[PDB]
RNA sequence: GUCAACCGAGCGUUGAUCCGAGGAUGUCCGAAUGGGGAAACCCGGCACGAGUGAUGUCGUGUCACCAGGCGCUGAAUAUAUAGGCGUCUGGGGGGAACGCGGGGAAGUGAAACAUCUCAGUACCCGUAGGAAGAGAAAACAAAAUGUGAUUCCGUGAGUAGUGGCGAGCGAAAGCGGAGGAUGGCUAAACCGUAUGCAUGUGAUACCGGGUAGGGGUUGUGUGUGCGGGGUUGUGGGACCUAUCUU
RNA sequence: GAGCCCGGUACGUGAAAACCCGACGUCUGUCUUGAUGGUGUUCCCGAGUAGCAGCGGGCCCGUGGAAUCUGCUGUGAAUCUG
RNA sequence: UUUGAAGAAUGAGCCUGCGAGUCAGGGACAUGUCGCGAGGUUAACCCGGGUGGGGUAGCCGCAGCGAAAGCGAGUCUGAAUAGGGCGUAUCCACACAAGAGUGUGUGGUGUAGUGGUGUGUUCUGGACCCGAAGCGGAGUGAUCUACCCAUGGCCAGGGUGAAGCGCGGGUAAGACCGCGUGGAGGCCCGAACCCACUUAGGUUGAAGACUGAGGGGAUGAGCUGUGGGUAGGGGUGAAAGGCCAA
RNA sequence: ACAGGCGUAGUCGAUGGACAACGGGUUGAUAUUCCCGUACCCGUGUAUGUGCGUCCAUGAUGAAUCAGCGGUACUAACCAUCCAAAACCACCGUGACCGCACCUUUCGGGGUGUGGCGUUGGUGGGGCUGCAUGGGACCUUCGUUGGUAGUAGUCAAGCGAUGG
RNA sequence: CCGGUGCUGGAAGGUUAAGAGGACCCGUUAACUCCCUUUGGGGGUGAAGCGGAGAAUUUAAGCCCCAGUAAACGGCGGUGGUA
RNA sequence: CUACAACUUGGUAUUGGUGCUCGAUACGGUUUGUGUAGGAUAGGUGGGAGACUGUGAAGCUCACACGCCAGUGUGGGUGGAGUCGUUGUUGAAAUACCACUCUGAUCGUAUUGGGCCUCUAACCUCGGACCGUAUAUCCGGUUCAGGGACAGUGCCUGGUGGGU
RNA sequence: GUGUAAGUGCACAAGGGAGCUUGACUGCGAGACGGACAUGUCGAGCAGGGACGAAAGUCGGGACUAGUGAUCCGGCACCUCU
């Protein structure tokens, strides 16, 4: 995928079941989604690929942190 | 969602008030419009609350106060307190359109909002007097005289 | 130089041929990078210089892409942004094995076979280094008054065990050793700070008490960036508060 | 078929320049305005984490009574009588 | 190799050279030999120009029975010394009991294992040698042939005579009829060209799929050229399980 | 997931489009290529002259007003319409309701037509206040013209698109 | 020809996963009441809490079921007697 | 036979507001305790010597209703001092006041849920217009319009499934 | 005739009948058969505690041979094993 932002929750790779196995892969994806945010400070509407998870971040953490944080992996938003 | 009320809302309550309420509410409508606040220290809580609330009572305008401030936008000139190098005529910093409308309050009383300010028009950093214009209405904008402390 | 002779013409005691280290030159293709291209061949721009009666021509340089920093502008559109223009530094690909993270089979064995095994091997990917990775206890152990970062070797052990309890797989603790740095640096409470989003007791508060001018070291908030203080296990640390006070 | 012919060995010599080791003096910081201990209580001791549930990987261990280590989702705590 | 091959069962043209039970490992079992002997021996490693010295962590023996606790020349089961199972190197000498097959208590004789090495078999590894069809992973290939796209070119020559149009008859007007023009057609005969039906030959060929004489289509669902695209469980296919570099 | 898959600007790509040469001779070997002759298409200089316009200015346009005639028309307010605010009179099966004679187990409960305020209710017309409409103008004023102000400015040698 | 299989449609029912639930019990034990020799060992009740497997109940599609559909796959019979 | 793709169902995160309707949970006054002695459905139960009335009560017709239809409590209103005190019968006493409150049916209050009618602010728009852009049916951004807590995606789950 | 196929046996009855009744037990087992191996068959005799019988003595299923299925993995009750 587009590969997640904030966090860097990436896919997984599992493999068999019951009823016998049969060796089997089927990535465990993560849920990003496409949600949008706000910017006050510079005046801007940002879409990012955020996990709900990261929107759980976000909503008690700010937004600004996460972009700092974000330009810290200098990731290219 | 704890957090707390600005302004008054159906089935909630009214301004000031401390609310538990459903997450994406409070996550898409009420805090991206500066409504609400999130409920996560006593006094800083406190504080931010008691200035939004008197922050957006204060804010409000209509079309003939627009009409009114297109006539009181000529005020007395407005100075702007500033920390810079003198040396070479350049400035450390650029200066907020807080204190612009700081300066506002503290001398010709209309504390307007940083948001309209066409401080590009300004075009701080060179040291000498910038002017200004302000989107008060559709079409009708007043221009401001102003003056900078020399440093 | 040579396979590799032949011929011709020469140099060398004024130190040749030869050997070593550094430099210079270094056509064209190639990551190839001015644009293009069927690889090594076609076309150009810009500044300067050479050249013709002028054009053509010639020479020296430089012009790709992205990531970041700095600088100018801030389109729809108001804030202002993406973007655009200039400059500065990086990266780009090759490699014989060795490494770490990820993906990841099958023939085979099971006298068939799917679970299992072959093997997390081959191979593929992304990145390295001269080595890598791991690494300072949220560990072992068993009431012994014990050990004291990690890794790699020998043993424990083909054992305890696991397993269509079938084929087969298979430790660790512990013990002896190599090497020793039983190693260091931070965040938080708390202050001093620049700030930045807010407001206005607009005052009995900003500090060492007190003698006090002010009338705010912004008055109180709140995160940000800087500087101190603080680095532990039998708990420590910051506030507090006595004592000697190198 | 060579100890005494030749080349060379045992052995001792040798570097203007460049490169590598330390050695130094520069240069750079850094503690110095300090420490040892006392004493009774508030505050801090790394949060979308640890933990629990659901599918999975790998650990002697093939879901088994199955800890420890972990991957994705969902939910989600306290600071030392922790 | 076969019950049985001189065998009309296989293999070998001839010579010369090359070509198949091997190695690892303190592995396992059995057996020779050597050192030690109720003891035996070291591993990693350290020091050693060398093959040598050290190194006690470990392993094998020295007591077993029992699922286990546990006990111990006895132990387990069991209510039981009441029989049995396993064990107490073996023999030797005296006793008591029975001859249901001998046992039980004494005394002495006193227990032999281990580490190197050689041989044989054996376990894990390609495991005496050669030999498949075929499974999987990553790539190369549409210059042949299948289909499609873009753009050009080629189809001698002779016949038939559709629609329409005109004139005339006919009409009340038409429908209808004749003469002419026009010159359509997945039309006709036939070369080039594309195919390949029969037949003869060739069949260690001229040819790794052809030739001779005849034959089908021959203005169209055409043939062909230049450039290009689709790629492997996939393509493409007027579909035969055909074609994808003999 | 990564490798990589698509793809716009753009850039490459003829098998096509546009673009200027024909004949003869020559060596042992080349030839619309060299030679002979006659032609053509790009550009480039020097000079010759016919007309040239910038400067002179030669002609030829508009801005746009102070404003006058009549007329969108916040509009002070006017020509015609209904309905129902409170609502006017006439009457009609009335929630409780005041209530003629009687059905009715012999009676505490099941009713009827006329009768009365109320008019939870129903029909009809007229003084009626709110209503907006089309018509004509006044303020604003937009349409028609005298001075003006084609005066100061403006188009006029050329080349002229990377655009239509 | 609608029985069998399939397609479309419609849910009155029966079976029906995950998830939400968490009755009742079983582990552990703060605290008591007896047994005994004595240097507290062995028995019972055993609060809340932490854990274990957990039911009751509510649960969709599907399936069983009700009709239609064959230019939808498909299927189309015998003995006897009488002129 | 076992399994996988793809499709599909439901739960859940994204993912919310108001209204209605249908469930049980708890804070709450409430309907309601037929054993004879007998006014007799005797609410069991712990203080217990008057009993609430008059901040307006018997017997009562009627608004009401259950119903184990003998009977039950309830209210417009007269009534204006009425039943009652262990009334005595008893395991048990009033159904006197006060009350820990259970076998009950109703109903306010926090809830916990679902379904349905809707708003928009998440989300989606290969719908439009403008910009980056000179060229761009791409892409992004703003805005208009619309849909809409559905769909899409992630994780768990059931089903069909020779398509592999 | 012998519960059920056939054979070997049964009158000395193992056939037929009547009364008590649970040995259709527990702990073992000398020596033997048969034997690829695992399986399979009988077994006198000892001990507790019993039945029957007056006692001797017989009874560890049925007149005998067929009537059933190894191992692994789980389940139930009891144990003074961990």
């Amino acid at each position: 995928s587009a590969h997640c932002q904030v966090t860097g929750r990436g896919p997984g790779f599992g493999n068999s079941v019951s009823h016998s196995h049969r060796r089997t892969p089927r990535r465990w994806d993560p849920n990003i989604q496409n949600k949008t945010y706000y910017l006050p400070s510079e005046g801007r509407r940002i879409r990012l690929r955020v996990s709900a998870k990261g929107i759980k971040v976000i909503d008690r953490d700010g937004i600004e942190a996460v972009v700092a944080r974000m330009r810290a992996r200098g990731e290219k938003y | 969602m704890k957090l707390i009320l600005t302004a008054e809302v159906e089935h909630l309550g009214a301004a000031g008030d401390t609310v538990e309420v459903k997450d994406g509410y409070g996550r898409n409508y009420l805090l991206p419009r500066g409504l609400a606040i999130v409920a996560s220290r006593g006094a800083e809580r406190q504080a931010e609350e008691i200035r939004r609330a008197r922050e957006s009572k204060v804010i409000r305008d209509i079309e003939h106060a627009n009409e009114l401030k297109t006539a009181l936008e000529g005020l007395g000139d407005v100075t702007l307190s500033v920390n810079a190098a003198g040396d070479t005529g350049k400035l450390f910093g650029s200066v907020t359109a807080a204190d612009v409308v700081n300066a506002i309050k503290k001398a010709g009383g209309p504390n307007l909002d940083k948001r309209t300010v066409q401080l590009a028009k300004a075009h701080i950093k060179s040291v000498g007097t910038h002017p200004v214009t302000v989107k008060l209405h559709t079409g009708v904008e007043a221009k401001v005289s102003l003056n900078v402390v020399a440093q």
